RNA sequence: CCGAGGGUAGGGCCCGUGACUGGGGCGAAGUCGUAACAAGGUAGCUGUACCGGAAGGUGCGGCUGGAU
RNA sequence: UUGGAGAGUUUGAUCCUGGCUCAGGGUGAACGCUGGCGGCGUGCCUAAGACAUGCAAGUCGUGCGGGCCGCGGGUCCGUGGUCAGCGGCGGACGGGUGAGUAACGCGUGGGUGACCUACCCGGAAGAGGGGGACAACCCGGGGAAACUCGGGCUAAUCCCCCAUGUGGACCCGCCCCUUGGGGUGUGUCCAAAGGGCUUUGCCCGCUUCCGGAUGGGCCCGCGUCCCAUCAGCUAGUUGGUGGGGUAAUGGCCCACCAAGGCGACGACGGGUAGCCGGUCUGAGAGGAUGGCCGGCCACAGGGGCACUGAGACACGGGCCCCACUCCUACGGGAGGCAGCAGUUAGGAAUCUUCCGCAAUGGGCGCAAGCCUGACGGAGCGACGCCGCUUGGAGGAAGAAGCCCUUCGGGGUGUAAACUCCUGAACCCGGGACGAAACCCCCGACGAGGGGACUGACGGUACCGGGGUAAUAGCGCCGGCCAACUCCGUGCCAGCAGCCGCGGUAAUACGGAGGGCGCGAGCGUUACCCGGAUUCACUGGGCGUAAAGGGCGUGUAGGCGGCCUGGGGCGUCCCAUGUGAAAGACCACGGCUCAACCGUGGGGGAGCGUGGGAUACGCUCAGGCUAGACGG
């Protein structure tokens, strides 16, 4: 089956195409406790109906571009924009770690 | 220090030679089609596609075009051609 | 290959009477009941505390020797019944017993496992009808040990085979004099068995 | 390496 | 073409094959689709020869191709028995 | 048109080596003094600063892991 | 529940901490001393340095035309070969290597409505008419050669047009589906090749199409080393549109437009490394490793490139550049051992310029057969594992020699001698399994019958008969650690893994006697895991032993009170697919055993799917006041 994620849209900057940051859990191999780790997936709008703040699902699919491998399969929610912050924080994190 | 790569080798040159003759027509005769079609030239344009299908899928006959090859360059040349008749007059003849 | 030395050294070193010789093993010509002290120019001190190693060890060479088996196949036997189910105490001793040059020996065939062996490696021994001469061979539950129908007239097995009329044999066995032949019946249990040796000493001895 | 160089 | 044929196993001066189904272009002892049965040919156990049938007629069915000394193994189990 | 690479010019990283120079470690029986361990004969240690053949000394503040 | 040992060394002594060290197992090993046999393994880890010579890929005369040669005659055919040429198919397999690569490369599970697949199998349809070229050959220059140029003849399953259209391909319609999937209608386009027999028919081939099967390509999730004393990286960069390109998706490629893409969950950079099944160790968790065998990837002197083609950007094919070497008649040309042997260089170190296609397997072929350094075997090497020998029984209160002594004696020691028994090697004789198919025969060139030829290993194994008592070495003996005395030496000469020994009575140096341990081995060096609970998940710590940040504030993050409900992400359960073989493990069996090898059994974890459970953790919703904040 064509793997299938869920996440949030962090960037709507390109043409007929989103960010989607999907997350997920998994026991340390080790260590045992429940860690988190992200991923983002440059997915699929065409219709440009996709938008910040959207918690939407992507599908596994034949190659847009380089990059894009998923297509956007459905919303799920919408205005999440508390996730977006954080996500947006991290990175403006990013420029006190330098030298 | 020989082979029967040496012939091999050979008879490689002619089909190199072969093969190049087929495809330099079929470039030819597709722009040609297409340059009428732009043109239109409805009537010219036609049957010169024509003689550009032909040679094309008699090149998927050998080594010289896959299948899907002659069928990708066929889809896009009449592909090409109505759009550009669309700017233009009635086909008249044949092929559509 | 095998010790080939000087055998009553053994027995004085070891401290108990180990049975190598044959007949004289019995005699008052036995170097054991004749200087029951270590060989060499020590032998005659008195012995100091001997360690916790020294005690294993000792018991091991103690087996060892009784088979006059080397360490290497001494413990790849050990550890196969290591790895078996089971207590490993009484296997390691079984799978020493089965020994087709032992079992020549326990059946009276020969009067030492070192006399035993060269019957066995010269051939005189089949199982179940086939000729082996291989000291080594794993005797199962079922083989019929016999003597070499080629070889069944010979002074030394005939004089052997005869002091056998009077003689019995082990629990696990069974042998039938007159024509010379000889059926493994079972794996020897720990009790049909009283060797001079502490078992687990030589479990423990590998534990390190 | 022209023509002489530098090093 | 897909073939059916002897992958030699066992030791040195101790001849063991399996028959088996393999690509024609893979090698000998390689990486093959199924094993239909084994083969002793020095006959040194009751039971020196031994095939499915029912699956060696099946690659058969789609076009395997046996050995000309495996074609005979598979007779001599009467896999073309009609 | 692209193009192996060759060439010109200028950067970055790494390795080897260099007159000489800096301390470091180690080395049975060298030279100088005696700073520390006892209130070690000026309680010691300390951050800093300055000085002195050398240990060290002194100032400012801190600590007791300071005797009585 | 098959599984867990510790010791020496800091002190006058003690407890603790803590490092160092040792006993174990392991190796593609090497080095020393030593060395008898067999089996199965195994053997350039360094210069992916450089290579002399042979060989490692060819085959088909049942596709075609010839030159030569013998065979049956009329220089006419047929024929057998033989040699190149044309034309098929193969050369993309198999074999080598580990340089590169930290990558969708590999592993594991998936996607392809985005795709391909020669020979094979199954079903459907068809093979009808014309024309043409180029080698071979004939003629002419050039050259030491490699060798090639020119002109002229000719055949074919070689090339091309026309016809036929089951079908297929394309554009535009509508239908079902739903990413380019399956239909359909008009227009348009595309097929072929013949040969051999036994001839109103078979056989090998050809052609378009559908399906299967097998082998691939491409894509995505998760996993995959060290350095943060590498912290910022990016212009085809990230997306879009159009187009090119390919079997096919894609910035893979180009034009243009947009300004994006990535990074402390480690981007970029640097270093190292082929990855895996597995292997080694370990109580396990883990650590270390990836040679041999199997799977995948990558490369073929260093690079770039495409051609031919089902498939290569091709190890023993082609083009070009570079470095190197070579022959030369000095004008000019050749080469690519990381194939099998072999040479040289490097190194502590790593093999025969062996035999054979008999077997398995591969290419070609109607078949006979040909080719096959794949492979099957032989050779060298204690490199490793396993098996075997250098004898067995007897034999004195106990020889000689040498060692110790209290001078009485003690030891080596049943050890030897000696007696008898056996009989490694060697000698003779017989002598294999691996090998029954292809083929021919009858039937039907089938099912099924019956028949014949073939073995490198090898006159080997093994069997039978005879037959000689027939190599033993190496380490160690202060404690750890099993084994002690004498002499020599006198902080010397020397030993040493750690603690330590040697200064004139050394169980610690050197020899000797004796003793311990292993045994065709025994030691040493190097390296891996273990002991090391000393990177501590299992399973450690931080007042004074090494270790709390000088102190706040706070970002990300980690964690989070009582009650009720929704979901079901974590988590738990059941079923199901995958988890190749080998290996490991248990059982049985085959080489006389064993190593080695064959047969069968037992499975997990992880991931795909389907179903279920909802306490806990998570999320969503609603309420509370014990935390927290406020008046
Ligand atoms: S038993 Fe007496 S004689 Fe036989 S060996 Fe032991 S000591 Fe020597
Ligand atoms: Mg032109
Ligand atoms: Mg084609
Ligand atoms: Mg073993
Ligand atoms: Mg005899
Ligand atoms: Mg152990
Ligand atoms: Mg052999
Ligand atoms: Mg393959
Ligand atoms: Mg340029
Ligand atoms: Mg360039
Ligand atoms: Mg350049
Ligand atoms: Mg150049
Ligand atoms: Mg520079
Ligand atoms: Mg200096
Ligand atoms: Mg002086
Ligand atoms: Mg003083
Ligand atoms: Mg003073
Ligand atoms: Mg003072
Ligand atoms: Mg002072
Ligand atoms: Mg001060
Ligand atoms: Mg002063
Ligand atoms: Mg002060
Ligand atoms: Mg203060
Ligand atoms: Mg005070
Ligand atoms: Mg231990
Ligand atoms: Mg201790
Ligand atoms: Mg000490
Ligand atoms: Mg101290
Ligand atoms: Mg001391
Ligand atoms: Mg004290
Ligand atoms: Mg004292
Ligand atoms: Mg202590
Ligand atoms: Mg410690
Ligand atoms: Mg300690
Ligand atoms: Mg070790
Ligand atoms: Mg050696
Ligand atoms: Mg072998
Ligand atoms: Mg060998
Ligand atoms: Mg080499
Ligand atoms: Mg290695
Ligand atoms: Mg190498
Ligand atoms: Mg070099
Ligand atoms: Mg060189
Ligand atoms: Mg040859
Ligand atoms: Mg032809
Ligand atoms: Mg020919
Ligand atoms: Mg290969
Ligand atoms: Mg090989
Ligand atoms: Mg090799
Ligand atoms: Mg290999
Ligand atoms: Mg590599
Ligand atoms: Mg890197
Ligand atoms: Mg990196
Ligand atoms: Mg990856
Ligand atoms: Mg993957
Ligand atoms: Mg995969
Ligand atoms: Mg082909
Ligand atoms: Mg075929
Ligand atoms: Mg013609
Ligand atoms: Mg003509
Ligand atoms: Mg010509
Ligand atoms: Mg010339
Ligand atoms: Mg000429
Ligand atoms: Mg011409
Ligand atoms: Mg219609
Ligand atoms: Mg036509
Ligand atoms: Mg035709
Ligand atoms: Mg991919
Ligand atoms: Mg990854
Ligand atoms: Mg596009
Ligand atoms: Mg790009
Ligand atoms: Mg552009
Ligand atoms: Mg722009
Ligand atoms: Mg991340
Ligand atoms: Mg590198
Ligand atoms: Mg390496
Ligand atoms: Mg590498
Ligand atoms: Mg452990
Ligand atoms: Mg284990
Ligand atoms: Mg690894
Ligand atoms: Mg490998
Ligand atoms: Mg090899
Ligand atoms: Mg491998
Ligand atoms: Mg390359
Ligand atoms: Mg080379
Ligand atoms: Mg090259
Ligand atoms: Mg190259
Ligand atoms: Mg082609
Ligand atoms: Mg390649
Ligand atoms: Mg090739
Ligand atoms: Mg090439
Ligand atoms: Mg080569
Ligand atoms: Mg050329
Ligand atoms: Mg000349
Ligand atoms: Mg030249
Ligand atoms: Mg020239
Ligand atoms: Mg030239
Ligand atoms: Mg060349
Ligand atoms: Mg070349
Ligand atoms: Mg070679
Ligand atoms: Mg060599
Ligand atoms: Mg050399
Ligand atoms: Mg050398
Ligand atoms: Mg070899
Ligand atoms: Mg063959
Ligand atoms: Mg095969
Ligand atoms: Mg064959
Ligand atoms: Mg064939
Ligand atoms: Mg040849
Ligand atoms: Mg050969
Ligand atoms: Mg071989
Ligand atoms: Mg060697
Ligand atoms: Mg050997
Ligand atoms: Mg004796
Ligand atoms: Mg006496
Ligand atoms: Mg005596
Ligand atoms: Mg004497
Ligand atoms: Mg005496
Ligand atoms: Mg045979
Ligand atoms: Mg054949
Ligand atoms: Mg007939
Ligand atoms: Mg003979
Ligand atoms: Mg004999
Ligand atoms: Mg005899
Ligand atoms: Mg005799
Ligand atoms: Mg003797
Ligand atoms: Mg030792
Ligand atoms: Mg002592
Ligand atoms: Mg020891
Ligand atoms: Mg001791
Ligand atoms: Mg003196
Ligand atoms: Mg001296
Ligand atoms: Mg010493
Ligand atoms: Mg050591
Ligand atoms: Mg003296
Ligand atoms: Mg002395
Ligand atoms: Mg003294
Ligand atoms: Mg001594
Ligand atoms: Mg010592
Ligand atoms: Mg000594
Ligand atoms: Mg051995
Ligand atoms: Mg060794
Ligand atoms: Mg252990
Ligand atoms: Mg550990
Ligand atoms: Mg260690
Ligand atoms: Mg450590
Ligand atoms: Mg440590
Ligand atoms: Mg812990
Ligand atoms: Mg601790
Ligand atoms: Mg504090
Ligand atoms: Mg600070
Ligand atoms: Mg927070
Ligand atoms: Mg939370
Ligand atoms: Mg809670
Ligand atoms: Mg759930
Ligand atoms: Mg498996
Ligand atoms: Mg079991
Ligand atoms: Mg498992
Ligand atoms: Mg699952
Ligand atoms: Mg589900």
């Amino acid at each position: 089956p064509k793997k299938v994620l869920t996440g949030v849209v962090v960037s709507d900057k390109m043409q007929k195409t989103v960010t989607v940051l999907v997350e997920r859990q998994f026991p340390h191999p080790l260590y045992g406790k429940v860690i988190k780790r992200s991923k983002k997936y440059l997915a699929h709008d065409p219709e440009e109906k996709y938008k910040l703040g959207d918690v939407v699902e992507i599908i596994e699919s034949r190659p847009i571009s380089k990059r894009k491998r998923f297509r956007v399969l459905r919303l799920v929610e919408s205005g999440r924009m508390d996730l977006v912050e954080k996500y947006l924080i991290r990175r403006q994190n990013y420029e006190s770690l330098s030298k | 220090r020989n082979l029967s790569a040496l012939k091999r080798h050979r008879q490689s040159l002619k089909r190199r030679l072969r093969n190049k003759a087929k495809k330099s027509a079929i470039k030819t005769l597709s722009k040609k089609a297409i340059q009428l079609a732009q043109e239109g030239k409805a009537e010219e344009a036609l049957k010169i596609m024509r003689k550009a299908e032909s040679l094309i899928d008699k090149a998927a006959k050998g080594s010289t075009l896959h299948k899907n090859a002659a069928a990708r360059r066929k889809s896009r040349l009449m592909r090409k051609v109505r759009q550009l008749l669309e700017a233009a007059g009635a086909p008249l003849i044949g092929g559509g | 290959g095998r010790y080939i030395g000087p055998v009553c050294r053994l027995c004085r070193r070891e401290g108990v009477k180990l049975y190598l010789k044959g007949e004289r093993c019995y005699s008052p010509k036995c170097a054991m009941e004749r200087r029951p002290y270590p060989p060499g120019q020590h032998g005659q001190k008195r012995a100091r505390r001997p360690s916790d190693y020294a005690v294993r060890l000792r018991e091991k060479q103690k087996l060892r020797r009784i088979y006059g088996i080397s360490e290497r196949q001494f413990r790849n036997l050990f550890e196969e019944a290591s790895k078996k189910k089971g207590v490993t105490g009484s296997v390691f001793l079984g799978l020493l017993e089965s020994r087709l040059d032992n079992v020549v020996y326990r059946l009276g065939f020969a009067v030492s496992r070192r006399q035993a062996r060269q019957l066995v490696r010269h051939g005189h021994i089949t199982v179940n009808g086939r000729r082996v001469d291989l000291p080594s061979y794993r005797v199962r539950p079922g083989d019929e040990i016999a003597v070499a129908e080629k070889s069944r007239n010979l002074e030394l097995i005939r004089q052997n085979l005869e002091a056998m009329k009077g003689r019995k044999v082990g629990p696990w066995l069974s042998l039938d004099v007159e024509g010379m032949k000889g059926k493994f019946l079972r794996l020897p249990d720990r009790e049909d068995l009283a060797l001079p040796v502490n078992e687990q000493l030589v479990i423990e001895f590998y534990s390190r | 390496a022209g023509x002489p160089h530098k090093r | 073409m897909v073939k059916i044929r002897l992958a030699r196993f066992g030791s040195k001066h101790n001849p063991h094959y399996r028959i088996v189904v393999t690509d024609a272009r893979r090698k000998r002892d390689g990486k093959y689709i199924e094993k239909i049965g084994y083969y002793d040919p020095r006959k040194t156990t009751p039971d020196w020869l031994k095939v499915d049938v029912e699956r060696a007629r099946y690659w058969l069915s789609v076009g395997a191709q046996p050995t000309d000394t495996a074609r005979r193994l598979l007779r001599q189990a009467g896999v073309f028995r009609q």
